[PDB]
C-alpha cells in the first residue's frame, strides 16, 4: 500500500504524517468514502501490504 | 450671489448695534478665538445615564428645518413621527426631530453623486484594512511572553512632518484663497500639495472633517507599551492580537509597509556622508553641513530634502545624531558607546585624569568620572541595569536572551566604566601603532580597548578574566554567570547577576542642545560625549537606488556628462523674474532673443559638430511654434533650446538630438537624459541628477497660483498701487507692485520679482568675519 | 543582392577569387586579379570603412548610422552572426 493518509485540524495549521501500517489503528477518524473503502479489506492487511 | 448681499445685510444690521460695534471696533482678529469660547459652553456628569434617559423621548435630537424642507422630508410618514415645528433653545434655527428620522433618511432621502472620496478622506484607516487583509496566520500557542516596556510608534506613516508643517498644509489644499504668505516648507514641497489637492477639490465635502483627518495621516501615534518580538509599525498598529502575557497567535507579517527599509537607507546615507566629510582635517564641520544640505532623495512618489528628512527623523544612531547635531537640531538624552546603547537614569559626576603604561613605561592620559551612576544598557536581544562608582563597574544585572550577547554587553560595560587592571596596565599586545592617528587623529583609550576586543575572541575572553571569578554559593546557582554566558556554573564572574526577562527601557520626554567639535565628536553641556565617528563601522559598499549627490566631492560621472548638466542647471536659472530671462522674453513673445542667449553660447561646444545646423531647423521650429501661440510647456523649450545656437540647414531629422558624447534627448519622450512628469513638475531629471525649477511662470499643467509664488516678494506698502485678487495675480507685469489681501486681517504690498538670495550664506559668512 | 556578403545569385571567396557563382554556376573572370579585390573596407557600407575590431564600440542599426560622427567606432551586424567594426570616412 503506497504512502498513509494524513491529518488535519480544522485552520490546517498543523498536520500529521501517519504511514500505510498504522491506516488501521486511526480508522475512526478517516472519511466515509476512506473508511468503507477500508474496512471490508483490513482482513487481508499483514504489516503495511495487502495479500 | 444672494447669498453674499444676505451676507452684507447682516453685517449692517449687526453694526448697527451698540456693543457688537464695540467688539467687532476693538483689537485684532484673534479674539475671535476667545469669543468662541464664552459661548455654547455646557457639559454633563454621566452621559451615558443621560443617553438612555434622552433616548427615552419623543424628538430627542435636533436638526436643520431647511434642509429637511428643502429634502421633503415629511412628517409623520407610516404614524411614526420624524419632527415638529420647535426651535431648540440654543441654536434658535434647529428644530427638534426624533431618532427615526434618521433611518428616513438613510432609506429613502437625497442622495449625493458619488462617495467614493471617502476613501481618501480616511485613507489611514483603509490602510489598516487593507494591510490587515494580507496577513497569514498560524497555530495559536501557550507559553509565557517577555514583555519588555518602551516608547514605540503604532501608526505607519510616510513623510512624517511636524505640526508648523501641517497647520499650513491644511489651508493651500482646502483653503487655499484664505492661505497665508507661503511658507519654505510649501515652496519645497510642492508636489506634494499638488497630490493632496487634486484628491480634494471640486468635490462635495465637509472641510472641517477633511482637515482634521489630514492631521491623523500625518502623525505616528507614539505609546509607551509592553512589547514583545520585532518593532515595526505594522505590528504595533495590532498587538492586541498577536499576544498577551501568557499566548501567541503566530503569524508572519514580514512583508508589508515597507517603513524601516526607508529608515535604513537614511542611516546608510548618513553614514556615506559622515565618513566622507571626516576625510577632511580642517574642515569636517563645514565640509558636513555642505555635503548634507547639497543632497536628495526619494520618498515613495515624492522627493525630499536630506536635511528635511534629518530633522524630521528618531533614530538613536550615532550616525543620524551627529548630522542632527550639525544641522542645529535638537535631540533626546540617549547616549552611544560604540554597537551598545545606553540611558543615564540617574546619578553625577565630573570628569578626571589618570594614566596608563603601554609597554613598559609609556604614560598615556585617559580620563574617568569621580561619582556614582547608574544606567540602563541595551545590546542586540540583551539588556543591563549596572552602575559605575569613581572608576569601577560596582554591580550589574542582565536580562537577556543570548550567551554571546551576554558576553558582549558585560564586556562593553566594563569598558565604558573604566573598570579592571588593564586601564590600570594595558596588555603587551598593544603598541604604539595600535594606539591611535590613523592619520593624526588621536584616540581616546577606551576606543583603544574597544576594537582590540572587536579583534579577537580571546582578547574578549581575557578582558572577562578581569573581572574577578569566584566560587557559586549556594542558592545563588541560577543567577550566576560563567565565562560562556550559562545561567548557573559551580565559578561565576563577581558581582554578576542574571535573569529571565529584560529590563524596562527608561523614558524622559526631554530635548537637549548639544554641539560637536572639530573632530566630530558631540558634546553635552559637560565632557560627556554622546557620540563620536569611532563608534561606527568601519567602511562598506553600497548603491544607492533614487538618490542625488548634486556636489562634486560625492560624484563618481566623468567630465562630460557633468559639463551637460551643468549647462542645463546653468540654463535653468535663468528662468527667473527680470527682463532679459526667458519668462520676460515668452510674454513679449521674443521668440528671436532665446537663440541669442549666453547660456546656449556655453552649451554650444557640446552639440554634435557634423549635425549641427540640423537640428537648429528642428529647435528653432518648436520653439517659434510653441511662442507665438502661447500653449507652451516650459520642460520643454528648456529642453531643445541649447540646439537653437547655429544656422539651420537641411537634412533628415531622424527624431533624435544628439551631443557630442553619444548621450541624446528625443523631443516629447523621457529618457535617460532628461526626464519630467505632471506629477511633479517642479523637478527635471538629468542623468539622476535632480534639478528645481523655480516657481516663477506657470504652463499649462501647472493650474494654480502655486506656480507664481517664488516670483513675488513683499515691499514697502503703497497705498497707490492697485488691489486685486489672488486669481488676476497671473496678469502682473514682472517689476510690478499690487496690493493684496493675505491670510486673514492683513493687506500688504508685493513686487513681481524674486530674490534668490538666502540668510544662511549672508549669516555665516558675515559670522566668520568677525572671529578674526 | 546584398553587398559584403554571399548569396546564391552572386557569390565569391578568396583562394578562388578567379571565379564568380550564379546559382552555383561557376563563371570565369576574363582577367586575374590578386589584390583589386582584397581591399574591401569600403565595399560593405556607404560612407563608413571597417577599422579593428572593438567590444567596447556600440552596436547599432542602419538607420541610426545618419546621426554618428567622426573617430566614433561602431559595431554593426555584416550578415547573419557576423559583426563587424566600423568608422566614419
Amino acid at each position: 500500500l503506497g504512502q498513509g493518509i494524513r491529518l488535519s485540524n480544522k485552520r490546517k495549521t498543523k498536520e500529521v504524517i501517519i504511514k500505510a501500517e498504522k491506516m488501521g489503528k486511526y480508522k475512526n477518524l478517516m472519511r466515509e468514502e476512506y473508511k468503507n473503502l477500508f474496512e471490508p479489506l483490513e482482513k487481508y492487511i499483514q504489516k503495511d501490504v495487502c495479500f | 450671489m444672494s447669498l453674499l448681499l444676505t451676507i452684507a445685510k447682516e453685517y449692517k444690521r449687526l453694526c448697527q448695534d451698540a456693543k457688537a460695534a464695540q467688539m467687532m471696533t476693538v483689537g485684532t482678529v484673534s479674539n475671535y478665538t476667545t469669543f468662541k469660547k464664552w459661548t455654547t459652553s455646557r457639559k454633563e456628569k454621566n452621559p451615558s445615564l443621560r443617553m438612555r434617559w434622552a433616548m427615552s423621548s419623543k424628538f430627542p435630537i435636533i436638526a436643520n428645518k431647511r434642509m429637511l424642507e428643502e429634502a421633503q422630508i415629511p412628517k409623520e410618514h407610516n404614524n411614526v413621527a420624524l419632527w415638529e415645528d420647535t426651535e431648540d433653545v440654543s441654536k434658535r434655527d434647529h428644530v427638534l426631530a426624533s431618532a427615526s428620522c434618521i433611518n428616513y433618511w438613510n432609506f429613502c432621502g437625497p442622495c449625493v453623486n458619488n462617495s467614493e472620496v471617502i476613501k481618501e478622506v480616511y485613507k489611514s484607516r483603509f490602510g489598516r484594512l487593507e494591510r490587515r487583509k494580507e496577513i497569514m496566520w498560524k497555530e495559536l500557542r501557550f507559553t509565557l511572553v517577555d514583555r519588555q516596556r518602551r516608547r514605540v510608534d503604532t501608526q505607519p506613516v510616510e513623510q512624517r512632518l511636524r505640526t508648523g508643517e501641517i497647520k499650513d498644509l491644511q489651508m493651500w489644499t482646502l483653503f487655499e484663497d484664505e492661505a497665508p504668505l507661503a511658507s519654505k516648507f510649501i515652496l519645497d514641497n510642492y508636489g506634494l500639495v499638488k497630490e493632496m489637492r487634486s484628491k480634494f477639490a471640486n468635490k462635495p465635502l465637509n472641510k472641517e472633517v477633511v482637515a482634521h483627518m489630514l492631521e491623523k495621516q500625518f502623525n505616528p501615534e507614539s505609546r509607551f507599551l509592553p512589547v514583545f518580538g520585532a518593532i515595526r509599525p505594522e505590528r504595533m498598529e495590532l498587538i492586541h492580537a498577536l499576544g498577551g502575557e501568557t499566548w501567541i497567535q503566530e503569524a508572519n507579517t514580514a512583508g508589508i509597509s515597507n517603513v524601516d527599509q526607508r529608515k535604513n537607507d537614511i542611516r546608510a546615507v548618513c553614514r556615506k556622508v559622515c565618513l566622507a566629510a571626516n576625510a577632511s582635517i580642517m574642515n569636517a564641520k563645514s565640509k558636513l553641513v555642505e555635503y548634507i544640505k547639497s543632497t536628495s532623495m526619494r520618498i515613495g512618489e515624492t522627493e525630499r530634502k536630506l536635511e528635511e528628512l534629518i530633522l524630521e527623523t528618531d533614530d538613536v544612531s550615532p550616525e543620524v545624531t551627529l548630522c542632527k547635531s550639525a544641522l542645529g537640531g535638537q535631540l533626546g538624552k540617549t547616549l552611544s558607546f560604540g554597537p551598545m546603547l545606553l540611558k543615564k537614569i540617574s546619578g553625577s559626576g565630573v570628569k578626571v585624569k589618570d594614566t596608563v603604561y603601554i609597554q613598559g613605561v609609556r604614560a598615556v592620559q585617559f580620563e574617568y568620572w569621580s561619582e556614582q551612576e547608574e544606567f540602563y544598557g541595551e545590546y542586540k536581544s540583551a539588556t543591563a541595569l549596572f552602575s559605575r562608582k569613581e572608576r569601577s563597574l560596582e554591580w550589574i544585572t542582565i536580562g537577556g536572551g543570548i550567551n554571546e550577547d551576554r558576553k558582549r554587553l558585560l564586556a562593553m560595560c566594563m569598558i565604558f566604566c573604566r573598570d579592571g587592571d588593564y586601564f590600570k596596565d594595558a596588555p603587551a599586545t598593544i603598541t604604539m601603532a595600535d594606539l591611535s592617528t590613523k592619520l593624526g587623529r588621536e584616540i581616546p583609550y577606551q576606543y583603544v580597548m574597544m576594537n582590540w576586543i572587536q579583534k579577537s575572541e580571546d582578547n574578549l575572553e581575557a578582558l572577562l578574566y578581569s573581572r574577578g571569578i569566584v566560587e557559586t554559593n549556594p542558592g545563588k546557582m541560577g543567577s550566576s554567570m560563567g565565562i560562556d554566558g550559562s545561567k548557573r556554573a559551580i565559578k561565576s564572574l563577581r558581582a554578576v547577576t542574571i535573569q529571565s526577562g529584560k529590563i524596562d527601557m527608561p523614558e524622559s520626554k526631554e530635548k537637549i542642545h548639544l554641539e560637536l567639535s572639530d573632530n566630530l565628536e558631540a558634546f553635552d553641556s559637560s565632557g560627556r560625549i554622546v557620540a563620536t565617528i569611532l563608534d561606527l563601522p568601519s567602511d562598506k559598499k553600497v548603491t544607492f537606488q533614487d538618490v542625488s549627490f548634486q556636489h562634486p566631492d560625492l560624484a563618481v560621472l566623468r567630465d562630460e556628462k557633468t559639463a551637460i548638466t551643468k549647462g542645463y542647471e546653468a540654463l535653468i536659472k535663468r528662468l527667473g523674474t527680470g527682463d532679459n530671462d526667458i519668462p520676460s522674453l515668452i510674454a513679449k513673445k521674443d521668440y528671436l532673443s532665446l537663440y541669442n542667449l549666453p547660456e546656449v553660447k556655453l552649451m554650444a561646444p557640446l552639440i554634435r559638430p557634423n549635425r549641427k545646423g540640423v537640428y537648429s531647423r528642428v529647435a528653432r521650429k518648436l520653439v517659434s511654434t510653441q511662442v507665438t501661440t502661447g500653449h507652451y510647456s516650459l520642460h520643454e523649450l528648456i529642453k531643445v533650446l541649447p540646439f537653437t545656437y547655429f544656422a539651420p540647414k537641411q537634412g533628415m531629422f531622424e527624431g533624435r538630438l544628439f551631443f557630442s558624447n553619444d548621450s541624446f534627448v528625443e523631443p516629447g519622450v523621457n529618457n535617460n537624459v532628461f526626464s519630467w512628469s505632471k506629477a511633479d513638475s517642479s523637478k527635471i531629471y538629468c542623468h539622476g541628477i535632480a534639478i528645481r525649477v523655480p516657481l516663477v511662470v506657470g504652463d499649462e499643467h501647472m493650474d494654480t497660483s502655486l506656480a507664481l509664488l517664488e516670483g513675488f516678494s513683499v515691499c514697502e506698502n503703497d497705498p497707490r498701487a492697485p488691489m486685486v485678487t489672488r486669481q488676476d495675480l497671473i496678469d502682473v507685469g514682472f517689476g510690478q507692485k499690487v496690493r493684496l489681501f493675505v491670510g486673514q486681517g492683513s493687506v500688504r504690498t508685493f513686487k513681481r520679482t524674486a530674490s534668490q538670495r538666502a540668510a544662511s550664506s549672508d549669516v555665516n559668512k558675515n559670522v566668520k568675519k568677525i572671529k578674526m
